[PDB]
């Protein structure tokens, strides 16, 4: 009878992978980097794009894996290793070594989480400067209607930085960051049809054309 | 029956039955909702009216037709002018397609306004041009078959897609109405502010985009009349323009 | 029976109701 | 047809004939090409479960000088497609004159041993199959075509609910899109 | 912009041309005052009283006419014909809808009569008509252009002047009756009684109802306009009741 | 002595005789709120419940038992099994009343049982029974005093012992029954409710019951008395419901 | 008794 797990809420607040990078122990500049957009992958991107204009709060959840590599020495011993996640909001310094002075975090907001204990997790608020999201954008960046055109003139978030905490260890590891957004209280407006074409490129929607739908023979066939 | 604005009555009416958008009417911007700080400009009779942009002829073989809205009224009358010398624009419309063939011809067109209307390209690491997407007064076509590759800044245009990736047969949640000539001859559409933010600028944002597309192609015996147009008329509906300055194209 | 603990509403739980 | 508005259409004409069914899809809203890339299968591809009935908008889109009349029917399952007219109008049918209404909605209902169905196929979860006849061919004057098409249109009706959501098949990657 | 429903079926009709309902009755079901049969009647309801749609004919520039026997003619189709078999008593009501449809460049005008004991008469006049020629489900039977020899030994005189029946075929009115002129019409429908003079009788035995198409004014048309012009009729039981179950019959 | 009346049938029941009313449901018709077909019913009453009287058995010395599936045993009796081919959902309870009567120097003993959802092994563990061993249209199919071999791919495992689901059978007391005593009994009268997780069904598909006799003390007789006892099976639907009208079924 | 969860599934069993 009821309609209750269609609700918007329900439809799109499940965890989804949206982007997973990694990462080296002591390396050179072994620190990852992500600017964060929501069009890298398919799943979460079709659910939100059934919509024009979104507007929700964010669960971010971090899945971070990580796995000797292969080393010369007689019996490395791991020791717990600890990770920094940092996020650099647009305009912010940036790292650009693994021991840089903005992972001080002063100010940019950073998770530190030792491995073997539950994934950390982080809501964040409605972060836009217009009062929705926007998942298309029918315009350019520049008023001269020329440089670029689509929904990459507005996505503007600032970047997410991994790195190890922990380092020197005599025997390589290598890990991997898992980013998972949940959109929680979540409003939409502008139902737009579900995408058909498989997605080509993160920030615009190129399409190479494919069919309608599936085929059959006759009109009568069963 | 007729639906006057501003010096234009267009008369086109029998019952029938005007589609209002998202069920929302066209208002100005409300005091709760806005941000710029100056007071805007309301042209009202002199940009709110009926402007009727460029026939097209429809085709045994016409894929479709498609209009940007703001780069389709950009040219016309004060509605340009305004938009040309105003940073900020926020305007509904009234969009009424007119087609009239006689009982003895047959045909259904698809008449829907997509907002947000982002078109793909043919090769796929760029966007199209800027001519590609927009036709001032010049209604942009759609193609039979599938665009090449090789063409650098051009506009996916295959009509079973709309150049957007999608279901053609799926553009019915946007709001639309059939002609179907059998039983119609026009239709109206009244479309609201349709953004994420109150106000945008005219010519970087095309907050809309008409879309024509037969679905059932024209055909009739030989005799009856075979040149068949189609023609949009267009007027925005409650437009305000703020932050005034110099103007550029 | 919900308690909502922090101070930020953004940390709340999704409006499932 | 698939890779155009051809797809669309579904073909009709003056004959010679009666009975002569115009088309049959079975009554799969998820799982058949005809609906599953509808509106309404795109959605039920993300749900497990379904129940309602379902609206079949058909629209006539020939010369306001053509006539004629259709029987469009649901025979739910069990037993095989209807084969003639003769067997389709013992189900649920339904009388549309093309003259008076250019459009006619069929409400299919909802008979179901359970209370839901699989959007996948499966035999136990059988849906039936819905047919289209000739009631009285379509007859045109002179001068104007005797070929037209119709335009099938598919939504749910108020009693229409979906259940445990799920991943859809439609999309598919293998590497981060850029 | 009218809608006609009886079980699983639904027919589409102009809310101009009214139904013609019967000799003023509308159909009933028969109640302990008028009955004999003592046993309970089944009455299938839904899995009866619904629209089966007979066979469609062509009507042509020189077609005299077609008839159809009641009784006998949904015999086969559906549950109904099912109970037929198996009950020795019947009754019933019909709501017949006629469906023709021609364009403006056509004309044409048929009379569509419901006769209650159409007795029809031989062309042999030292025989009765054979069942087969008298009969036909889900397969018209046809009126004739001309007299039909004496020589045919069991024969239906199915001369249209005549009706079958030794009558003016112009005076068949007083029976109910439509006219479907394609000018103004597309259909005809007739809500009819059960006429009998018995509260029930055996379904196989007696077509008590015999329904008549006979175009008076013939199909024309110019060259170009569609020479084929169909005529179906779709047929509904109305409270329907069998008495006295048994073994089927063939 | 009493009269059990469905239509135009009658028995005659003893008058003491117990009728065992299945799980203490007296069969009725479907509510609307736990229907979800939407298209209203065919209530045959009259034509439709009423006792249709299987075919005979006999009932031998050495007879290990027999077994129908209900709603494919009156799938060729009458209106019941016509609107059973012509509609895709059913639902019906049964009266079931099995006879046999012998005399004071016979003896005897029947076990009259109702099997809801009786899925049945096979005789190759990698093969399920075919549709005629399982189904016996009102032509009871038997069980038997031995095992059947695994030779044979599409047979029912028809040891009485495992009454052929792999149980013990002297434990299919659960299910609702009677027993036939020839010493004190005549018949046995069973009214079964509609017995299925789902509110309608489909007749042809499943079965959603399925009578079982078995004696469990052999027939005997001293030389002279009548050696030839037939046991006959009588069911009536109640409360039958059909929904789905179409064209009927080849099955 | 008092319940965490949202849904009546999470609930412990119906032993009292």
């Amino acid at each position: 009878h009821s309609r209750s797990e269609s609700s918007i809420e329900n439809f799109l607040c499940r965890a989804a992978c949206v982007y997973y990078a990694t990462y080296t122990n002591n390396s050179e500049k072994g620190y990852a980097e992500w600017v964060i957009n929501t069009r890298q992958v398919a799943q979460l991107r079709r659910k939100l794009e059934l919509f024009t204009y979104l507007r929700f709060d964010l669960e971010l959840t971090f899945v971070i894996t990580s796995a000797q590599q292969p080393s010369t020495a007689t019996s490395v011993d791991a020791p717990v290793q600890t990770h920094q996640i940092m996020y650099v909001p647009p305009g912010g310094p940036v790292p650009t070594k693994v021991t840089d002075y903005a992972w001080q975090t002063s100010t940019n907001p950073s998770v530190f989480w030792t491995e073997g204990n539950a994934p950390p997790r982080m809501s964040i608020p409605f972060i836009s400067i217009g009062n929705a999201y926007s998942c298309f954008y029918d315009g350019w960046t520049q008023f001269s209607r020329n440089g670029v055109y689509g929904i990459n003139t507005l996505n503007n978030m600032g970047t997410l930085y991994m790195r190890h905490v922990n380092e020197a260890g005599q025997g390589p590891i290598k890990s991997t960051v898992r980013i998972y957004f949940k959109p929680k209280h979540v409003k939409a407006w502008v139902p737009r049809p579900p995408r058909l074409c498989q997605y080509e490129k993160q920030k615009n929607v190129n399409f190479t054309p494919t069919g309608v739908t599936t085929t059959r023979v006759g009109i009568t066939t069963t | 029956r007729s639906i006057t604005l501003g010096n234009s009555t267009i008369t086109t009416q029998e019952c029938a039955n005007v589609v209002v958008g998202y069920g929302v009417w066209p208002e100005y911007l409300k005091d709760n909702e806005a941000t710029a700080e100056d007071q805007p400009t309301q042209p009202d009779v002199a940009t709110c009216r009926f402007y009727t942009l460029e026939s097209v002829q429809w085709m045994k073989n016409s894929a479709g037709w498609w209009w940007k809205l703001p780069d389709a009224l950009s040219q016309m009358g004060l509605f340009g002018q305004n938009m040309q010398y105003h940073y900020l624009g926020r305007t509904g419309y009234t969009i009424h397609v007119q087609c009239n063939a006689s009982k003895f011809h047959q045909g259904c067109l698809l008449v829907v306004c997509v907002p947000e209307a982002e078109m793909g390209c043919s090769n796929l690491n760029n966007t199209p041009e800027f001519a590609e997407l927009s036709g001032g007064d010049t209604a942009r076509m759609f193609t039979d078959t599938q665009i090449g590759e090789t063409n650098s800044k051009k506009v996916q245009t295959a009509v079973w897609n709309a150049g957007m990736g999608v279901g053609v047969g799926n553009l019915t949640i946007y709001p639309h109405q059939w002609i179907n000539l059998r039983t119609n001859n026009s239709a109206t559409i009244v479309m609201p502010y349709i953004n994420s933010v109150p106000m945008d600028n005219m010519f970087r944002h095309n907050n809309l985009t008409l879309m024509i597309i037969p679905f059932v192609p024209l055909n009739y015996s030989e005799g009856s009349s075979p040149y068949v147009p189609i023609t949009v008329t267009i007027a925005p509906m409650c437009a305000e323009y703020n932050g005034l300055r110099l103007a550029s194209s | 029976t919900n308690i909502n603990y922090y101070k930020d509403a953004a940390s709340n739980s999704a409006n499932r109701q | 047809n698939v890779n155009s508005l051809k797809a669309y259409q579904i073909p009709v004409q003056s004959n010679s004939d009666n009975g002569k069914q115009v088309f049959g899809f079975p009554l799969q809203p998820g799982a058949n090409g005809v609906l599953n890339r509808t509106l309404l299968g795109e959605i039920l591809n993300y749900y497990t479960h379904w129940s309602g009935s379902i609206k079949l908008t058909f629209m006539f889109c020939g010369s306001a000088m053509a006539t004629g009349k259709f029987l469009l029917a649901y025979s739910p399952p069990g037993a095989g497609v209807p084969k003639n007219r003769k067997d389709a109008m013992l189900g649920t049918h339904v009388i549309w004159d093309v003259g008076l209404q250019s459009s006619c909605v069929l409400c299919v209902p909802w008979i179901s041993q359970t209370h839901y169905r699989y959007v996948v196929e499966d035999e136990y979860t059988a849906a039936g199959y819905i047919t289209c006849w000739y009631q009285t061919n379509i007859v045109v004057p002179a001068d104007v075509q005797s070929s037209c098409d119709i335009l099938c249109f598919v939504s749910a009706c108020n009693d229409f609910s979906v259940r445990m959501l799920k991943d859809t098949p439609f999309i598919r990657q293998d590497t981060f899109y850029q």
